[PDB]
């Protein structure tokens, strides 16, 4: 269960650059360092962790990463993993103007553009390539939403009901019909996101007026088959990408408000535990293989808390593979959000300062 | 003003609730006809918190009476508080449910759901401030474990911040009084484990032991049963109604007994018992007390606590008493013990004292504790479901109401993932590989 | 005048504000109703001190104290106990439901909807003041009610008074015996609020007062009320100062300037010497040599340290009683030469002395034995750092596993911010480590 972390920061928007803000992110090699303005004089806090990208201007020429570095970094390397007939899982985390939209689509330029678009891309170009008389294959897309421990269907202009996890004994936990669409190219692994973007769950607090109070969830359901010279065909080879956008953690303090708009946000922040734990077990548990071969007792990982990890169960563990991308605001204003993100990173395979 | 609301369903729940309730109505100094005569004003300090008042100045109390058999209404409506409780809440149908969960669950609850839905809505409406619920069932059932449940479903549905308590009967090992027990208890079990934040285990053959072998009884009836467990559900609510030197709401317990989310399931226990005759000799001091408390005979659950570790712990305690007794008689419990409790928390027993002790007793105790051992319960009752699952054997009257096979699977895989839960933090260290 | 308001929050705080204002009201006179006989019998005087009271026309006497609290059980008591005449009817109880020893409720969930209120009568209560030289705040560590409400309402009070001394009187959880599963979470994070706007906070355990009344007191069976007659006693030793005269008085800003070396280790201990009964008061001189060294007996201190395994910054006793100062500088000679107290370098006076005329006052039954004389000795040890170390074995221990975590999470309270709190407590414990190393 190889886990990957990386921290992220993106250059100054418009607002920021209109007044007269600060950066208060330094970085280098693999570790991060922050400084408070509240209190300059008494020390740095720092922390390491598997990648730091560094993104503010163009040439720098120390310690600069394009979107195409990241995207060899974590995601060529995942799809690859995918190919084989494997389980995938990405997550992205930020505070809300964080820039984790900035990190998984991007501009659409076609010179720095998010995951999302070389992913599909790539993996399109791949099936147009290899597609001979021999190979077949099939991609399925499907969007949804978690809130408040309950499913919601984004892609289908339904009634927005509360749809029933059920438990497969083979197939594992999945929801009752949740909308399935087919696709074909990357035009189209958009018009839909764009459409269940439209659809998501949304409200203002004194944070932010277009805060998030849900997760979401993008599944990718890739079939391959081989078309051999004889009767016997089969599939044989069923993999699973899932990208996860994790709506921010939040103070009571922040949103001051009574009632709903407290209850969602203490759900969200349980989520935002308990999958921490998880991760932070399957780390642990990535390691023993690796190198002490701890097999003994399948050392179940916790699993059934939320809904959130008892549906991502087969995407999350058994031999699959993780990433986690987390973005940073350097604005010197959001320093308590940027301090909760970069603690949040800590966890999850802990590395020492160096 | 703290409040709580009740709710009995089925025959087992329902006999329990009028004990409960003529055991309270004791303890408050309420009459039969519903007026009040007392020795203490200090009893209606806090009369709120299980009843009502009326224009008369009587005091209704707050229950919801829910059942498919009209006999059990009729026979209780004719005992000795039969008139306490209010009409309206009296809600039922006809035809029963057979000992079956499909037939409470999915085609005749649907309609009396309703109804139950409305006089609970009502009923919560009109508090100060709703505190929890309280649900009485046996899990062997078929008419209150199906309705049980879907309540339970919808309660938690509807109010999201109510600690909701209930107090069930699970299948005995041995003692066995219905043919299709596995199934139901596997079903309910399922659907109880994730919608609750506190829930009690009662075993029938523990009650049995405690009666035969503690108390010293020669024919034991459901009354005394009844009497244990009304006793037991009197003492954990005990601290919201009196005053003491330090009290245990409901959210406290909850808050400090429950390691994660998942692990809910408590085991209780209630001291002390002289068997009549032997409370002449018997010395009432806390260490007496504390050690009859942690003795394995006591406990209502029929798991022994030796192959446990116990997980927590908590002690509520009704007298006038010095509390050094109590805190050094834990610590020395703990200590003496090592072995029988988990190293991952520093100290892990809770305590809590009230001034004012039972009518016709010094001190009282009652027990709730958290221990692993509970899982030789649950496991027992998923063998015999696999040994009546792997060859279908009175599966067919649960698809005739329209059930899938899917729904005895999920079940099952919940029941083996609570168990693997519970057994993690049971073995006496890691140091392995 | 020489106001010294004081709080009361959780349950801990209400029950030693009872056996405050019990010893209060028995030293001043005042009777429970409220009226006072004294002062007519002896027709003009000073017996409504300003110190702890406010005086009306019609002779009532209102106490000036506020007793705030989640549970109506708690205050309820108190409201139609003996003393139900005296209180002003604003002892602002809530009307809802418990935090439950969550830190989270009791800051930011249900700890809200009340703290204005709070304020507000607060405000209106000081501004009946031309003094107001120090609050005095007491709870008890443990979460719920008294930690979360304790550090919102000085976390308000730190910003809108300004610079005015805030005592705080803290019940610490003892290393053996505890009566909560979460008090470590509850500790390790309302020490992040208590160290940077409490000027100066106290700490007594209940073990100690445990094994003190056991072994000195002949008391085998220890309850409630004698331990918060003891806090009773001792928080009127430190404030009889500004009642009574007194040949060498000290005010609260002495005690906020002698005891304090450096801003972040204002963290002192107390004792009392005289704690004996009835049986044994005979047989004993009592006199102030005596009880002096008593007070530096490591048996009869009222947290569990070790002072032989520390050294002391600086030093304050309060004399109460007929105590005339040559006896107390051969007291403080004589206990200065021993090398079983160590003192610090840098500190070559380490001692401040104080006398007060009035004799301390008995309390109807109760367990105290009049004695002609009493000292309360403060100190500044660096010995307590050994009373953090073993609770934050106790949060590490349970903080690596992710116990009783989902409850917080639920309530407000990010998962980061523990951690945080956390490394607070680290620093405190190593700026001791730092100050008490000897200079080059
Ligand atoms: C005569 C006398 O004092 O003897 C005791 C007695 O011997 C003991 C054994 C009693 C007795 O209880 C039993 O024999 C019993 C039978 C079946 C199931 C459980 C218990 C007693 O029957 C029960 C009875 O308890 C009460 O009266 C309480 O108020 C009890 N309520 C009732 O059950 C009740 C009894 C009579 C009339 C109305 C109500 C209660 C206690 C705590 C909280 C709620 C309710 C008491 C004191 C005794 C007898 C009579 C022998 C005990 O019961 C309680 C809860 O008090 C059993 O454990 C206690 C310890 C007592 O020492
Ligand atoms: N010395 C002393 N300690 C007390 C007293 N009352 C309560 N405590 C302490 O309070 C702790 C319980 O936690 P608290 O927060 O104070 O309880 P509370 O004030 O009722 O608030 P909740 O915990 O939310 O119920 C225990 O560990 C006790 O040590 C008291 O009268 N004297
Ligand atoms: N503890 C206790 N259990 C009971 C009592 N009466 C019945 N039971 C249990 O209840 C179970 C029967 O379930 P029941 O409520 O009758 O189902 P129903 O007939 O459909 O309502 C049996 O397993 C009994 O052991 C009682 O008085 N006390
Ligand atoms: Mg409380």
């Amino acid at each position: 269960a190889s886990v990957k972390v990386a921290v992220r920061v993106r250059p100054f928007n418009s607002r920021e650059m209109s007044r007269d803000s600060k950066c208060i992110i330094q970085m280098s090699g693999s570790t991060t360092t922050i400084v408070n303005p509240k209190q300059p004089k008494e020390t740095p806090k720092s922390f390491s962790f598997d990648y730091s990208y560094w993104s503010h201007t163009s040439p720098e020429d120390i310690n600069y990463a394009s979107q195409k570095q990241v995207y060899r970094d974590i995601g060529e390397e995942m799809l690859q993993h995918a190919f084989e007939g494997y389980n995938v899982c990405i997550f992205a985390y930020g505070q809300t103007g964080a820039g984790k939209s900035y990190t998984m689509m991007g501009k659409q330029e076609k010179d720095q553009q998010g995951i999302i678009p070389q992913l599909c891309e790539d993996l399109f170009s791949r099936i147009n390539d290899t597609t001979n008389d021999n190979m077949s294959y099939s991609v399925e897309v499907s969007y949804m939403e978690i809130y408040c421990e309950r499913v919601r269907d984004l892609l289908n202009p339904k009634n927005k009901g509360n749809l029933r996890v059920r438990e497969h004994p083979l197939l594992g936990p999945y929801v009752e019909d949740l909308s399935k669409l087919a696709v074909t190219s990357y035009n189209d692994i958009q018009d839909l996101m764009d459409s269940g973007n439209k659809a998501r769950t949304v409200a203002a607090t004194n944070m932010n007026e277009t805060s998030s109070r849900s997760h979401a969830v993008f599944n990718i359901i890739f079939t391959q088959k081989r078309h051999d010279a004889e009767t016997n065909i089969t599939t044989e080879k069923v993999s699973k990408i899932s990208l996860v956008d994790l709506a921010g953690s939040e103070r009571a303090d922040s949103t001051g408000a009574k009632g709903t708009r407290l209850k969602e946000g203490a759900n969200i922040n349980k989520s935002l535990t308990t999958l921490g734990k998880v991760i932070s077990a399957l780390a642990e548990m990535d390691s023993g293989p690796n190198k002490n071969k701890k097999k003994k007792k399948t050392d179940f990982i916790l699993y059934r808390d939320s809904v959130l990890t008892w549906l991502l169960r087969e995407n999350l563990g058994g031999n699959s593979r993780t990433a986690m991308v987390a973005a940073l605001s350097p604005a010197d204003i959001n320093y308590d959000e940027t301090l909760s993100t970069l603690r949040y990173a800590d966890r999850a395979k802990q590395i020492r300062c160096n | 003003m703290r409040e709580i609301v009740h709710i009995q369903a089925g025959q087992c729940g329902n006999q329990i609730g009028a004990k409960f309730w003529e055991v309270i109505s004791d303890e408050h100094g309420i009459d039969p006809t519903g007026s009040y005569h007392g020795d203490s004003d200090l009893q209606l300090e806090r009369i709120n918190v299980y009843y009502n008042e009326a224009t008369g100045n009587k005091y209704v109390p707050r229950a919801i009476l829910v059942d498919l058999e009209p006999g059990t209404m009729d026979s209780v409506r004719s005992g000795p508080f039969g008139q306490i409780f209010r009409p309206d809440n009296f809600v039922f149908g006809q035809s029963g449910a057979g000992n079956n969960w499909a037939k409470g669950h999915y085609t005749e609850g649907a309609e009396l759901v309703d109804s139950v839905l409305d006089v609970v809505r009502k009923e919560s409406e009109s508090c100060d401030c709703l505190q929890g619920f309280q649900l009485t069932h046996s899990l062997g059932g078929g008419t209150g474990s199906g309705m049980g449940t879907l309540l339970i479903s919808k309660i938690r549905e509807e109010y999201p911040d109510r600690i909701m308590n209930t107090f069930s009967v699970m299948p005995s090992p041995k003692v066995s009084d219905t043919v299709v027990e596995p199934y139901n208890a596997t079903l309910s079990v399922h659907q109880l484990v994730e919608n609750t934040d506190e829930t009690y285990c009662i075993d029938n053959e523990a009650l049995y032991d405690i009666c035969f072998r503690t108390l010293k009884l020669t024919t034991p009836t459901y009354g005394d049963l009844n009497h244990l467990v009304s006793a037991t559900m009197s003492g954990v609510t005990t601290c919201l109604r009196f005053p003491g030197q330090l009290n245990a709401d409901l959210r406290k317990l909850a808050v400090n007994m429950v390691p994660f989310p998942r692990l809910h399931f408590f085991m209780p226990g209630f001291a002390p018992l002289t068997s009549r005759g032997s409370q002449q000799y018997r010395a009432l001091t806390v260490p007496e007390l504390t050690q009859q408390m942690f003795d394995s005979k006591n406990m209502m659950a029929a798991c022994d606590p030796r192959h446990g570790r116990y997980l927590t712990v908590a002690a509520i305690f009704r007298g006038r008493m010095s509390m050094k007794e109590v805190d050094e008689q834990m610590l020395n419990v703990q200590n003496k013990n090592s072995s029988y409790f988990v190293e991952w928390i520093p100290n892990n027993v809770k305590t809590a004292v009230c001034d004012i002790p039972p009518r016709g007793l010094k001190m009282s105790a009652t027990f709730i504790g958290n221990s692993t051992a509970i899982q030789e319960l649950f496991k027992r009752i998923s063998e015999q479901f696999t040994a009546m699952f792997r060859r279908k054997a009175f599966l067919h009257w649960y698809t005739g109401e329209g059930m899938d096979e899917m729904e005895f699977t999920e079940a099952e895989s919940n029941m083996n993932d609570l168990v693997s839960e519970y057994q993690q933090y049971q073995d006496a260290t890691a140091d392995e590989q | 005048m020489r106001e010294c308001i004081s709080i009361h929050v959780g349950q801990a705080g209400v029950q030693i504000g009872n056996a405050c204002w019990e010893l209060y009201c028995l030293e001043h006179g005042i009777q429970p109703d409220g009226q006072m006989p004294s002062d007519k019998t002896i027709g003009g005087g000073d017996d409504s001190f300003n110190t702890f009271f406010s005086e009306t026309g019609a002779g009532k006497h209102v106490p000036r104290a506020v007793f705030v609290d989640l549970e109506p059980t708690v205050i309820d008591e108190v409201r139609t106990g003996t003393y139900r005449q005296l209180f002003h009817p604003e002892q602002l109880i809530t009307g809802k439901e418990d935090a439950a020893n969550n830190y989270a409720r009791g800051h930011y969930t249900i700890g809200k909807e009340i703290i204005d209120l709070v304020l507000d009568r607060i405000r209106k209560l000081a501004d009946q003041c031309t003094g107001l030289q120090g609050f005095l705040v007491f709870h008890s560590f443990g979460g719920g009610t008294g930690s979360g409400f304790t550090s919102l309402l000085m976390e308000r009070l730190s910003v809108d008074y300004g610079k005015k001394s805030k005592l705080e009187f803290s019940i610490y959880p003892a290393p053996q015996v505890s009566t909560a599963v979460v008090e470590p979470y509850n500790s390790i994070l309302t020490t992040h609020t208590t160290l940077e706007h409490s000027d100066c906070a106290f700490m007594v355990d209940n073990e100690a007062i445990y094994d003190i009344c056991r072994r000195n007191l002949d008391i085998e069976r220890p309850t409630y009320t004698n331990l918060n007659r003891l806090i009773s006693q001792i928080v009127s030793s430190i404030t009889a100062s500004l009642r009574f005269d007194g040949a060498l008085n000290v005010d609260l800003t002495e005690f906020q300037t002698n005891l304090v070396p450096y801003p972040r280790i204002h963290f002192p201990l107390a004792t009392y010497a005289p704690v004996i009964s009835a049986e044994k008061a005979y047989h004993e001189q009592l006199s102030v040599a005596e009880i002096t060294n008593a007070c530096f007996e490591p048996a009869n201190q009222m947290v569990k340290c070790d002072p032989r395994h520390g050294k002391y910054m600086a030093c304050c006793l309060l004399y109460r009683g007929d105590v005339v100062p040559k006896d107390v500088n051969a007291a403080i000679a004589t206990i200065k030469t021993k090398r079983s107290i160590q003192f610090v370098d840098w500190c070559p006076t380490g001692f401040k002395v104080g006398i007060n005329y009035q004799p301390p006052t008995v309390v109807p039954g109760g367990d105290l034995a009049k004695v002609q004389r009493a000292v309360c000795m403060l100190s500044n040890t660096t010995a307590i750092a050994e009373a953090w170390a073993r609770l934050d074995h106790k949060f590490d221990l349970m903080y690596a596993k992710r116990a009783f975590v989902h409850w917080y999470v639920g309530e407000g309270m990010e998962e980061g911010e523990f951690s945080e709190a956390r490394e607070d407590m680290a620093a405190l414990e190593k700026d001791y480590e730092e100050v008490g190393v000897d200079s080059v």
